[PDB]
């Protein structure tokens, strides 16, 4: 599996439900990527793309990404906590053992 | 295509050129081998009929 | 094709969910918003009747 | 696991595991008697006995270097006397182990990566592979254990240089167009000048790459002067486990300029790098060079500028897949001929002798 | 003493908050309602005929996870069936798995929109019968169909636990958050320019301290209280669930003791 | 085998609290200006201020029972480095796994040397 | 089957020094075959 | 053509190769294989080489090495004689 | 392609309208924008434009013009997702049936 931003990945573990990091809300990720394919890739985008998508949360407005707009990070950000999250993507988790 | 293709093969034109901004072409080959050989038509390209 | 019916990340059913879902966002003038008013207070499943695509109205019309 | 190619290792803790000993084998980690406990099930070969407790206190709590020390051979010794290091601590800085635990410093991939004098090499090499292949065994399964319940991980935020600290970024920036201003037009009064090497275009081209670049470094060095120590990605790098203070700068400050074969953005068609400037335009508010990162982030005018910068790496590593195998195979091909004979020297085929010695 | 002080609930979900008692126990519990919790739900479909659009291979997994009655079920003989692996009969039996049918045809001309609603039981009032989350409706939807596309299918429930298929756990999610401040510290939070500034206040924030000092933080002091709240499907009513929990979480005590008292 | 080490009183002067959440170096000088002493400790259970005062203690042992329950403080750690500079004078540098330590005065106290860990004590 | 042994992928045992791994490899991993020669004209015989 | 060379005046290394270890380990691991005479009390083994290996450490294992000198003269090792 | 030589494209409306109001001296205004692309100000001489660019994002391939946020990658991750997006899955055609 790989996103749209050439974050070619492979299904290394199937855990079940409660193993996996129940929190808080509390949802549980579908799939999750090791954060050490991040800083070298430089892929800042593959980051935006899920604060936004986020944010059609308690909206739906579908979020447009179009590739020049004045549409910033900051400018998301505050559109987060609109909805009682932290401004920045982040949240609070719970380990599932 | 790009014929060709056997006459080098060490850049040239593989290689992305000022010239093609517009009908970009932008970042979109294969990995490897034909780089830049083979290029997409943008969204506004248009061919001379 | 068809709503997904159970979301991917919890259980909450959406099979039923959905023929009252779509008569809102084009029947009633209320927001993707208005969904809320189905229970989808996470994420989380509720990202499932809204990204979803109606691929069979689109596919029915093939007739044997 | 030691290659004698180099006479260093070849394997070494990496990725996560990596990232983990740093946040983990800080002396601000303090583990909870109740485990401690859990966390012992991995050594694998377990003394047996509970390690004695280094605070006694109201509660009992055990230091991250201790537990972490007894996955390390007993008797291996290190003094890896870093840059700045005081009689004093003076503050985690630098590293040395005893009798198999450690006391000093912090572990990172200064020691736990193909290092020279790595601890890696230095248990292999005493007392041979083993309990040595169980080095990797130990700290590559307590550690995971560990950061298992620590929990690490990376967003945007740990992107987003501070907002003051920002506004000091785009005034060192704008304050190098100051120092193009001072030369693409003070280098049209033939006040340059230019030597050696040559020529006075090329040595003005120069005068330039070297403002540019110099002036990003000050960008970039301030961007991550100013983000707490404990911010995901600064950590992973100092860590050493992936990416750098060159990946940084570039996410979070600037970006460009960017390059091709020695040489900003080049023209062509005509006098110019493009259809949305003028004649001429020497500058770098156009020739190959951004201002913003991956945040704001990359504006037209620059978006292609750098995607065909990046598509000469991008062919470049097309070749070191092909040409690197190709030169591999000559050497082979002449050398399969000789061979060390018992009597203490390398010999031909033909028995026509190369050296007298083993490798002299 | 207590141990329970719930809020509100409704015909889906439970909130409620946990008392004296720890971590563990309280995660163990997370765990075991999300989990090996006994409930009926369809594991095997026979085709006869299907001319429709979804494949046999795609039906049999979407007519799983449409929840069914469930109730009692630990309870046998009757309005309870026990495990259909370690029954007293032979391959499967009504005796302990629970029969379902599907005969659906077309007679308009228009479109057709088959609902959870269109199967057919039994009459051995178990159950049994699916459900109808709706606001009446008819139930969780099925497949589309428009001309002579009539489907036959013969579904036969068994019993079995979200670890077997999450097909079964007849429990949504569960949303806790012990220490809501942050007494112990559990927790570092990412600034990223004031601490207490960036990070939301919880709704369940409002039950606690300890702000102001500086006493300095405490240590002796061990999370107790926990803000859960479970969220059932529709299959089973809303705990159930939670009593069922701990019944088949006691007795794998149990299991235990047993084994070692014994010998 | 009573083999005390340490029986003098300081004080605090300076506490960083430098970018770490717990622990904290702290500095004592007492005596004629000439003791110092300087060491790391949690912070987060057994903070400490200005004018701290209040003595500390070493040893060895072990079977004791009022000094084990004296003091709200206790580390365990070897020594592993004691070299002598600027007039005679012993400086003593024990770790405590991470945690650090650091005093400078002449023989008396001196039965100490011996690396056989330490056990630090510290009553408020 | 099968899979294939590069030139690249020998030229690697060589560097260890692994005779027999090398010889299995190739010489009986693939084509055991054995014939008989006559020791005068080394060629194939009339053998049975 | 050979020369042969006197067990009284050896030249090479009286310590054991690292590529001698392999084969002779190789060698009798296909012995034993073959249903042959073990020459250690067997602890209980069931592995060919795993076996061998409980001979070598033992130092009670036939089988010598000839190591062919340049020249074209040799030398006969037991692996008893070994290190 | 060869007809660009001897015109002088804009980018953005903005530009044109900044260019506008400076042959006549117009304040330009920079401590007001906010987290943004940093564009390229005031204007190098260039008294008139000739055309100006519909929009800069169809400058883009089919298949990379699905990408969100395309302009703020690291460039070699852009070429990828293109080449591997061919490779994707999906519905390919409403009557594969």
């Amino acid at each position: 599996f790989a996103s749209r931003h050439g974050q070619k990945g492979t299904i290394g573990m199937t855990y079940r439900h409660e193993d996996m990091p129940f929190s808080a809300q509390g949802i549980v990720p579908d799939i999750i990527i090791n954060p050490h394919a991040i800083p070298s890739r430089m892929t800042v985008a593959h980051l935006v793309e899920c604060q936004l998508s986020k944010v059609s949360a308690l909206s739906g407005f579908e979020g447009d990404a179009t590739p020049f707009t004045d549409v910033t990070v900051e400018a998301v950000s505050k559109l987060l906590r609109s909805h009682g999250f932290q401004s920045r993507g982040f949240e609070v988790m719970y380990h599932g053992h | 295509n790009t014929p060709i293709g056997r006459d080098g093969k060490l850049a040239k034109p593989r290689q992305l050129h000022n010239t093609h901004w517009g009908m970009v072409c932008p970042a979109e080959t294969p990995e490897g081998q034909a780089c830049g050989l083979v290029k997409n038509l943008s969204l506004m390209s248009y061919v001379s009929v | 094709m068809i709503i997904p019916i159970r979301c991917f990340s919890c259980g909450k059913v959406i099979g039923d969910k959905w023929d009252t879902y779509l008569t809102l966002l084009q029947e009633d003038n209320t927001e993707g918003e208005a969904l809320d008013k189905l229970g989808l207070q996470r994420y989380c499943c509720r990202r499932m009747i809204l990204t979803h695509v109606d691929l069979i109205e689109k596919l029915l019309c093939y007739n044997p | 696991i030691v290659s004698p190619q180099s006479n260093k290792p070849v394997m070494g803790i990496v990725q996560d595991t990596l990232a983990g000993v740093r946040k983990f084998s800080l002396r601000d980690n303090f583990l909870t008697r109740n485990a401690v406990m859990n966390i012992m099930l991995w050594v694998p070969d377990w003394d047996g006995i509970l390690p004695p407790p280094v605070i006694l206190k109201p509660k009992v709590l055990w230091t991250g270097k201790q537990i972490l020390s007894l996955i390390i051979p007993k008797g291996i010794n290190l003094i890896r006397d870093d840059d700045k290091q005081s009689l004093s601590n003076p503050t985690d800085s630098g590293m040395l182990i005893e009798n198999g635990e450690i006391i000093y410093g912090v572990v990172d991939k200064k020691t736990v990566g193909a290092s020279q004098g790595g601890l890696v090499h230095t248990i292999w090499k005493e007392k041979g592979p083993e309990i040595c292949k169980g080095f990797f065994n130990g700290i590559q399964r307590v550690v995971n254990y560990w950061l298992l319940h620590n929990g690490f991980s990376i967003g945007i935020g740990d992107t987003i240089a501070d907002a003051d600290t920002m506004k000091e970024v785009t005034r060192t920036v704008k304050e190098a167009r100051r120092q193009v201003a001072e030369c693409i037009q003070d280098a049209q009064h033939n006040r340059l000048k230019p030597e050696p090497g040559m020529t006075l275009r090329e040595s003005f081209e120069a005068k330039v790459s070297r403002i540019l670049n110099q002036a990003r470094d000050n960008a970039g060095r301030s961007a991550e002067h100013s983000l707490k120590d404990s911010n995901n990605v600064k950590q992973m790098v100092a860590a050493g486990s992936k990416g750098s203070f060159i990946n940084i700068s570039q996410m979070s400050a600037c970006v460009g300029q960017q390059i091709v074969e020695g040489k900003r953005i080049p023209f062509g068609f005509k006098y110019r790098t493009l259809p949305h400037f003028p004649k001429d335009d020497d500058s770098p508010e156009s020739r190959g060079f951004i201002e913003n990162s991956y945040l704001r982030g990359l504006t037209p005018q620059e978006f292609f500028f750098h995607a065909m910068a990046g598509r000469e790496g991008l062919i470049d590593t097309a070749v070191k897949t092909a040409e690197t195998g190709y030169i591999q195979r000559r050497l082979v091909k002449a050398m399969e001929d000789v061979m060390v004979r018992y009597d203490g020297t390398v010999r031909n085929a033909m028995g026509d002798i190369i050296q007298f010695a083993y490798g002299e | 003493e207590t141990h329970i002080t719930i809020r509100n609930i409704s015909k889906n979900s439970v909130d409620f908050v946990l008392t004296n008692t720890s971590l563990a126990v309280a995660n163990s519990l997370r765990r075991v309602v999300l989990a090996e919790i006994p409930t009926v739900a369809i594991d095997l479909v026979e085709i006869n005929v299907n001319t429709s659009v979804m494949p046999d291979e795609f039906l049999a997994h979407r007519l799983g996870m449409i929840p069914l009655d469930s109730s009692n079920i630990d309870e046998p003989p009757p309005v309870g069936l026990e495990y259909t692996r370690n029954c007293d009969c032979d391959q499967y039996c009504p005796k302990c798995s629970v029969e379902l049918f599907l005969n659906a045809k077309c007679t308009g001309e228009g479109t057709m929109e088959i609902y959870a609603r269109d199967l057919v039981v039994s009459s051995n009032s178990s159950l049994g019968h699916p459900i109808l989350a709706d606001p009446k409706s008819r139930g969780p939807l099925i497949c589309k169909l428009r001309k002579e596309q009539e489907i036959s299918l013969r579904c036969i429930a068994k019993k079995g636990i979200a670890k077997e298929h999450a097909k079964w756990s007849p429990t949504s999610a569960v949303a806790f958050e012990y220490d809501p401040w942050n007494k112990l510290q559990h927790t570092d939070y990412w600034f990223e320019n004031d601490a207490d500034a960036e990070w939301p206040k919880s709704k369940n924030a409002d039950w606690e301290e300890p702000p102001r000092e500086g006493e300095p933080f405490n240590f002796q002091e061990e999370p107790r209280r926990f803000y859960m709240d479970v969220e059932s499907v529709g299959s089973i009513p809303p705990n159930e669930i939670m009593v069922q929990g701990l019944r088949i979480l006691q007795e794998k005590l149990a299991v235990l003791v047993r084994d070692l008292d014994e010998e | 085998s009573e083999s005390v080490l340490l029986d003098e009183i300081f004080t605090v002067t300076s506490v960083d609290k430098q970018k770490y959440q717990r622990v904290s170096r702290i500095t004592a000088v007492s005596g004629q200006n000439d003791m110092n002493l300087t060491l790391d400790i949690n912070s987060q259970i057994y903070p400490l201020e200005k004018d701290a005062t209040f003595s500390l203690q070493i040893t060895s042992n072990l079977n004791s029972p009022d000094l084990k329950e004296a003091a709200d403080y206790i580390m365990y750690g070897k020594v592993y480095r004691v070299e002598e500079a600027k007039d005679e004078k012993v400086s003593v540098y024990v770790s405590f796994g991470g945690l650090l330590m650091a005093i400078e005065g002449s023989h008396r106290k001196l039965y100490r040397l011996s690396l056989d860990h330490v056990y630090l004590l510290l009553r408020r | 089957g099968g899979l294939r042994f590069g030139e690249m992928e020998r030229d690697c045992q060589i560097s260890h020094g692994c005779s027999s791994v090398l010889r299995e490899r190739l010489f009986d991993c693939s084509d055991a075959y054995r014939v008989i020669v006559c020791d005068i004209c080394g060629l194939i015989a009339i053998a049975s | 053509s050979g020369k042969a060379v006197a067990k009284e005046d050896r030249t090479t290394t009286p310590y054991m190769t690292k590529y001698e270890r392999a084969r002779i380990l190789g060698t009798r691991a296909l012995q034993i294989s073959m249903n042959a005479p073990v020459l250690v009390d067997l602890e209980g083994e069931t592995d060919p080489l795993q076996i061998a290996m409980k001979e070598l450490a033992q130092k009670k294992i036939p089988l010598l090495v000839r190591r062919y000198l340049p020249d074209g003269s040799y030398e006969d090792w037991s692996v008893a004689e070994l290190i | 392609a060869e007809e660009e030589e001897t015109v002088m494209i804009a980018m953005s409306p903005e530009d044109l309208e900044a260019s506008r109001q400076m042959q006549a001296g117009y304040e330009v205004k920079e401590e007001l924008d906010p987290a943004q692309r940093v564009k390229p100000a005031p204007n190098p001489h260039v008294h008139a434009w000739t055309h100006c660019e519909i929009h800069p994002a169809m400058i883009l391939g089919i298949l990379a013009s699905i990408i969100p946020f395309p302009d703020h990658n690291q460039s070699p991750r852009n070429t990828y997702q293109s080449a591997m997006g061919k490779q994707a899955m999906g519905v390919y055609l409403t009557n594969y049936q």
